[PDB]
């Protein structure tokens, strides 16, 4: 048993659009709307398949224009922010002088808009990371993957802030090196 | 690879307003039994959707009745729909069989003592796996070739967003000098069970 989603959606007033495809969990791509591209998860997969990013931006058009439909018909009822759950781990185990990656796993949350900035020590990181789009779910939520590959050290201590409207106060999810 | 088109809805600080709509096509036995479930959620409720069971569209709340009434009027969407089921389903599956139904990853073993509490005699054992796909997997603690089901406390299956799954099966045990403890991995990337040791 496989499922295998197609998955759009738009946001106002942000303007913000997104159209991806969905296999057992794992984002197969994405459509990058400002450089009007397809952009695959994996690059292996690009090989093998192809899709015409001109098709799916005409889904994003209706989506913009059904979402104005349902908002007046909805009596302009807003939606009600849910704050995510973030969790932050590592993916391999931890050695010293040893590169790794770093893994803040941002879910259940609404609207699809937050901000996320790596904290390590207490100088923010700019450097290797990495993202991906907002993933579906069942409850209609979402799911994001943000990445920072660094080296381990005994000194060296982590942070993953997160922003969403959601919150009162920026989670602050804490990683270092115990032993 | 074919993306589905889709119709209008009937009509025409700062807060937010959110929508989506989700085409979700199940496998059965692989094709033999297909099943195309369109929502439109509006926020987080669904409202309207089409069941390629019902073969007709549905309404979830009060805001789908209109467009239930509406994209059912329209004889050549709901043929065009019902029908979709082999014209999208079953084609996306013919062309992502090989790298994702058939995508098999090796896992990565390895085992390292640790503490569950500062008791600082090392009673925990850990099993990290990681980096293999599918994430259908069987972990299993072994003592001395004597299988240990009971004290083993694990994590769930972890989805790491790059098509690689990792996991921690541990146990808890009083590591006695001499005695040598086996983690044993079943994988379907694997014909035979990986097994990993360690020594006190
Ligand atoms: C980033 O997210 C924060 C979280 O509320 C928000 O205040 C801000 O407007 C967002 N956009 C930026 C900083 O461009």
């Amino acid at each position: 048993e496989h499922v295998i989603i197609q998955a759009e959606f738009y946001l106002n007033p942000d303007q913000s659009g997104e159209f991806m495809f969905d296999f057992d969990g794992d984002e197969i791509f994405h459509v990058d709307m400002a450089k009007k591209e397809t952009v695959w998860r994996l690059e292996e997969f690009g090989r093998f398949a192809s899709f015409e990013a001109q098709g799916a931006l005409a889904n994003i058009a209706v989506d913009k224009a059904n979402l104005e439909i349902m908002t007046k018909r909805s009596n302009y009822t807003p939606i009600t922010n849910v704050p995510p759950e973030v969790t932050v781990l590592t993916n391999s185990p931890v050695e010293l002088r040893e590169p790794n990656v770093l893994i803040c796993f941002i879910d259940k949350f609404t609207p699809p808009v937050v901000n996320v900035t790596w904290l390590r020590n207490g100088k923010p990181v700019t450097t290797g990371v990495s993202e991906t789009v907002f993933l579906p779910r069942e409850d209609h939520l979402f799911r994001k993957f943000h990445y920072l590959p660094f080296l381990p050290s005994t000194e060296d201590v982590y942070d993953c802030r997160v922003e969403h409207w959601g919150l009162d106060e920026p989670l602050l999810k804490h990683w270092e090196f115990d032993t | 690879w074919i993306s589905l088109w889709k119709g209008f809805s009937f009509g025409s600080t700062r807060p937010r307003f959110l929508w989506q709509l989700k085409f979700e096509c199940h496998f059965f036995n692989g094709t033999e039994r297909v099943r195309l479930l369109e929502r439109c959620i509006y926020n987080q409720e669904e409202s309207v959707r089409f069941d390629s069971d019902v073969g007709e569209y549905r309404a979830v709340t009060e805001l789908g009745r209109p467009d239930a009434e509406y994209w059912n009027s329209q004889k050549d969407l709901l043929e065009q729909r019902r029908a979709a089921v082999d014209t999208y389903c079953r084609h996306n599956y013919g062309v992502g069989e090989s790298f994702t139904v058939q995508r098999r990853v090796e896992p990565k073993v390895t085992v390292y003592p640790s503490k569950t509490q500062p008791l600082q005699h090392h009673n925990l054992l850990v099993c990290s796996v990681s980096g293999f796909y599918p994430g259908s997997i069987e972990v299993r603690w072994f003592r001395n070739g004597q299988e240990e089901k009971a004290g083993v406390v694990s994590t769930g299956l972890i989805q790491n967003g790059d098509w690689t799954f990792q996991t921690l099966v541990m146990l808890e045990t009083v590591p006695r000098s001499g005695e040598v403890y086996t983690c044993q991995v079943e994988h379907p990337s694997v014909t035979s069970p990986l097994t990993v040791e360690w020594r006190a």
